[PDB]
């Protein structure tokens, strides 16, 4: 054996933390989690609420899956010094607020984000569940005022679901990566029970993908 | 007689590309952090019969249909026929699994991986190569016991029950058949599950048919011949056995290829063996 | 903190007897639990070990299958059964803390100990000090030896040593060779060489009286050496 | 106003950077002249470290060179050994963001911080065998990026903004705040005599504190881009610095200027860690590019190079003999060369 | 901001502008003598072999 006594006994502690290790590797594998981004005030309160100083996690869990939605967006420092430390995250959950475009404009800096984000080395792969909320403002807003300030691209007509739809392709058309990943648009405002519902047939979706992408079938 | 020395060459040309299409995939199975997935071992037991498929059991059966007959010794015939199959189905029972595997975690994809582990994996792709050794292994070496005296020519090499229909039938129906009956729904299934856009769709089934329907052209001819072969004997020529005996071969060395192609990080580690050198 | 043990008594031969202490204060699943024994008027023997998990258990030479050991981690206590006593087995039977990583403090906390009476190739560990006299303020080099050397091929050498005030539960002072365990003051200091191994004190007080045990822990079964008793 | 201190900034500036060109007789590759080469450095694996699972960020060697400390992306800790290949301790960590280590100088305690703004401080020779929470320190805005131990009784602490701090272990709070720089500060290291660290930012800016009064000595501008390592000669006089630039510089603390630009036309990628090894002569550098490096420090040419990993080298660093180096890549496994 | 911090700014650089420096001449012969006089203390230069490196196996 060319081993002591107590050698023998420190390979048995660590072949059992090598044990624990991974009775806790698997579990945590198998959690899903959800990088939550977004703007500044761009309604990230109501949807953590919605939904059951540094990182703020959440663990909410519907159809029997267990979550974690990271909001790192109250970090206030440079984005792209730990934007690597979310390597491997399911999903990165994107807010934006819809009805502040007559509010220095500042979708054009959200839109900035977007592509900056979508198209990031690190985020190749991650798909971008991403969320278009306040809704019901955006529809008064957009009776109130027109949108064609914002965008001089923009010429369509005075039509809600015409403009929800232009803006929704333009965010959309952002990424130079249009087929390593997928992108996941949704209309949500506060009297909606519905997204929750809604990210989990998306992360379904997306681990499908995984698992595929796994055994190597893509 | 030229004819078949010339076509010994291709045949070896083809036993290479099998044995190095297998050593360079379960090298890359292990060397390779990303591909040692507790799904990538699946693939390599699979790389493992097709190793013991191509080195043996293909080229002894060129060696045997070069003169026609087999001049080396009728014990070599007694235990070839027992090292083929076991492993030629264990191969069959194996893809058939990962398409188990498949299916499981398409329409279960958060509950299914998570129930399997490392030793639920290995109690089943264990399970899968010792059900055709169970099976074929015993029904080779009793059958000429049961009835206690033998069936098959010196000169001659071939099965010792493959006449009567109860028990060729009965050994080709769980071997060919069900895998078969079994791996089309599955993949129908799995198809089905794959739409919820349009390119994944397209290319998941645009790749499930160049895994089932390869499968089914290399083992079809062969096996709807075993079928044919119980009461006629004279009904097709001999030589056409050994012709048709090629195409659950080449399914055997086309496997690594159905698997390494599909994968974008088998080409690259390939790609990375290659100009190691 | 506390190891108290239960069980013994008043038994007769051939009784058998379940000696369990309740843990009650550490991570008693991360510790390498063991069982020593001491007759009423002789030294320290080894009988029994369990490993974190009840990985590896290891016994004795006498008790070698004739006593289970066993160890419950939900509710933080320690059994070992024992069958067909017999009148050499009378021992206080201590319940011993071990934990086995680099730089670690084995044996380090030993319980109380059990009270059992029953009615009718291998290591030495040599030390002929005994009924030795001191006087506080002046210092003693308690000698030693072994039958084997104790420095492994790994760098160090596995010779503990011990020490029991009268009527206290033994206590680690040096857990290696040249070495010093918790709450131990600096007065202790090993020196050691091969199979002779001494204990240096520079200078003591009138607390640290007692008889000092060596033990071996290059390989099992971790045989101890005979009483050194300093008298006042 | 304004305009009448800018403009005494920049002549002061002008003033620093005329004072620097008077003092710079010759550059240290025209005094490393005529020397024996170092030459090619052969390096093979010794230990393969296989326990994590996630991605490695951080490392440190002890005092006595036989341990390790790790942090992985899980919220694990493994105090690691090197001569042979076991765990001595497992910590499930508070929060799975974690890019810092710091072995203690006496081996009793461990730091552990990253994006949660809390260096965790555990302790670990203790009665009642577990590793617990000494203290959790509380007090910084942005994530914590690195971790220094001067003693078991104070740490100093650089994170994500534009301030380190030297904090206390009997009361968790701060007791000097270096606050004097702008940008993400992203590495620091101390020095041999424990009085005086440097830390880098994003900023591309090397600032020189001093631990005892609390004040900036030094600034070390001229470098291009933000720097992410930072390891002292062992003479402490002078550092090395590593940038997304590419490009490495080993400055002096008593010249003030640039001794060596450690670039090479095929690198590309930045610097991740930087660690000298003993008696000064080696340069170890974690690259991007999948691949580690090894440069001399007296000539800037490049001794062997150290590629054993297939992902991002996060951190590396010699042990404090100069025996062993461990390096840590974003691949789960870390490797300790010779 | 821009008052405050300025003059903050401004009087910090003055003594980081004040500190003596020497010639690079001595500056970097000192880091030169350094690795000299620890070539034989360097584990990584010179390679050790088997015997006295804890590596070995």
């Amino acid at each position: 054996c060319t081993l002591s006594a107590e050698d023998k006994a420190a390979v048995e502690r660590s072949k059992m933390i090598d044990r624990n290790l991974r009775e806790d590797g698997e579990k945590a594998a198998r959690e899903v989690k959800l990088l939550l981004l977004g703007a500044g005030e761009s309604g990230k309160s109501t949807i953590v609420k919605q939904m059951k100083t540094g990182i703020v996690e959440t663990h909410f869990t519907f159809k029997d899956l267990h979550f974690k939605m990271f909001d790192v967006g109250g970090q206030r420092s440079e984005r792209k010094k730990w934007i690597h430390c979310f390597e491997g995250v399911t999903a990165i959950i994107f807010c934006v607020a819809l009805s502040d475009y007559d509010l220095m404009n500042r979708m054009h800096e959200s839109m900035k984000l977007f592509d900056s984000i979508c198209n990031n080395k690190w985020f190749t792969d991650t798909s971008i569940i991403l969320f278009l909320n306040k809704k019901d403002l955006f529809e008064e807003k957009i009776k109130k005022s027109p949108l064609t300030i914002c965008y001089p691209e923009y010429a369509g007509s005075n039509t809600y679901e015409e403009a929800a739809a232009y803006i929704q392709c333009q965010f959309e058309d952002l990424n130079k990566r249009k087929d390593t990943k997928e992108i996941y648009t949704h209309f949500t405002c506060a009297t909606d029970t519905k997204n929750v519902q809604f990210v989990f047939d998306a992360v379904t979706d997306v681990i499908i993908k995984n698992n595929l992408k796994d055994c190597g079938l893509f | 007689t030229v004819e078949m020395v010339f076509i010994a060459t291709v045949t070896g040309s083809l036993s290479l590309v099998t044995v190095v299409g297998n050593i360079l995939v379960m090298l890359s199975i292990k060397v390779n952090r990303q591909l040692q997935t507790v799904n990538n071992y699946f693939l390599f037991s699979l790389a493992c019969a097709d190793l013991i498929i191509g080195a043996f059991s293909m080229n002894l059966y060129t060696v045997y249909i070069i003169k026609g007959y087999w001049p080396l010794g009728a014990v070599v015939c007694d235990l070839w026929l027992a090292l083929d199959y076991v492993v030629s189905n264990a191969s069959v029972m194996n893809l058939l699994i990962i398409s188990f595997d498949r299916y499981f975690c398409v329409t279960k994809p958060l509950t299914y991986p998570a129930r399997r582990t490392t030793k639920m994996a290995g109690l089943m792709i264990a399970a899968a190569w010792v059900l055709s050794f169970v099976l074929w292994a015993p029904a080779i070496l009793f059958w000429q016991f049961v009835v206690g005296k033998r069936t098959v020519p010196d000169n001659q090499c071939f099965i010792q029950f493959l006449s009567n229909p109860a028990v060729t039938f009965g050994t080709a129906i769980a071997a060919f058949y069900l895998p078969v009956v079994i791996m089309t729904v599955l993949y129908i299934h799995i198809s089905l599950a794959s739409r919820s856009m349009a390119a994944r769709e397209r290319k998941v089934t645009r790749t499930i048919f160049a895994i089932l329907l390869a499968f089914i052209l290399t083992w079809t001819p062969y096996n709807v011949m075993v079928l044919v072969n119980t009461f006629c004997q004279s009904c097709i020529p001999d030589t056409v056995w050994s012709i048709g005996y090629w195409l659950c071969y080449v399914n055997s060395t086309i496997n690594p290829a159905c698997y390494a192609l599909c994968n974008a990080t088998f080409k690259k580690t390939f790609r990375h063996l290659l100009l190691c050198q | 903190v506390q190891l108290v043990e239960s069980g013994g008594g008043l038994v007769q031969p051939g009784g058998s007897r379940k000696l369990s202490c309740s843990a009650s204060g550490f991570a008693f699943s991360s510790f390498g639990m063991h069982w020593v024994r001491q007759a009423p008027e002789k030294g320290l023997e080894w009988v029994a070990y369990i490993s974190s998990g009840s990985g590896t258990i290891y016994y004795a030479d006498t008790v070698k299958g004739r006593f289970t050991i066993s160890r419950d981690d939900p509710k933080n206590t320690l059994f070992l059964q024992m069958t067909s006593l017999r009148s050499e087995d009378t021992a206080m039977y201590y319940c011993v803390r071990s934990i086995y990583y680099y730089g670690s403090s084995p044996f380090d906390f030993w319980g109380q100990g059990t009270t059992l009476t029953v009615s009718s190739s291998d290591i030495v560990m040599t030390q002929a000090t005994s009924s030795v006299p001191v006087t506080p303020g002046e210092s003693v080099s308690i000698s030693c030896r072994s039958s084997k050397s104790l420095l492994h091929s790994n760098g160090n050498t596995y010779l503990y040593w011990f020490l029991q005030r009268p009527g206290q539960s033994p206590q680690l002072l040096i857990y290696r060779m040249s070495n010093l365990a918790s709450g131990v003051p600096d007065r202790f200091s090993g020196s050691g060489s091969g199979t002779a191994f001494t204990l240096t004190i520079s200078r003591l007080e009138a607390e640290d009286v007692g008889v000092y045990y060596c033990m071996q822990h290059l390989e099992y079964p971790l045989t101890f050496g005979a009483g050194t008793k300093l008298e006042l | 106003e304004l305009d009448q201190l800018r403009q005494e900034a920049e002549q002061l500036k002008n003033q620093i950077r005329d004072a620097r060109k008077a003092c710079a007789d010759a550059t240290l590759s025209q005094i490393t002249n005529n020397i024996d080469p170092v030459g090619r450095i052969q390096m093979r694996t010794r230990r393969t470290l296989r326990g994590h699972l996630a991605k490695i960020y951080a490392m440190h060697w002890g005092t006595d060179s036989r341990l390790l400390v790790s942090a992985s992306q899980d919220g694990k800790l493994i105090i690691w050994d090197s001569y042979t290949t076991n765990k001595v301790h497992a910590i499930p960590l508070r929060s799975s963001w974690v890019m810092t280590c710091a072995y203690a100088p006496s081996g009793n305690y461990v730091a552990c911080g990253g994006l949660d703004n809390i260096c965790s401080i555990y302790n670990l020779k203790t009665r009642e065998g577990n590793v617990r929470v000494s203290r959790e320190l509380a007090g910084h805005t942005g994530y914590l990026s690195c971790c220094r131990f001067l003693d078991d009784n104070q740490i100093v602490t650089s994170s994500g903004d534009t301030t380190c701090a030297l904090w206390d272990i009997e009361t968790g709070q701060q007791t000097t705040t270096f606050t004097g720089h702008t940008g993400d500060v992203m590495s620091l290291s101390l020095a041999p005599d424990t009085r005086l660290f440097v830390s880098g930012a994003c900023d591309a800016s090397a600032k020189l504190w001093d631990v005892r009064e609390g004040m900036c000595r030094q600034t070390f501008t001229g470098h291009e881009s933000d720097i992410n390592a930072i390891c002292f000669f062992p003479n402490g006089n002078a550092f090395a610095t590593g940038s997304d630039d590419a490009t490495c510089r080993l400055f002096d603390l008593r010249a003030d200027q640039e001794l060596m630009t450690y670039s090479h036309d095929n690198i590309i990628c930045g610097i991740t860690s930087v660690s000298f090894s003993k008696s000064g002569r080696l340069l170890l550098a974690g690259y991007d590019d999948f691949n580690c490096n090894v440069w001399d420090a007296l000539k800037a040419d490049r001794a062997g190079v150290l590629a054993g990993h297939d992902n991002r080298v996060s951190c590396l660093g010699v042990t404090d003999d100069g025996m062993a180096v461990a390096t840590g890549s974003w691949d789960s496994f870390l490797k300790i060369w010779n | 901001a821009s008052i405050a911090q300025a003059r903050k700014l401004v009087e910090q650089l003055k003594m980081e502008a004040n500190i003596d420096r020497i010639k690079v001449s001595k500056a970097a012969a000192d880091l030169m003598a350094y690795c000299e006089a620890h070539a034989k203390e360097d584990p990584l230069l010179t390679p050790v072999p088997a015997s006295e490196n804890p590596f070995r196996e």
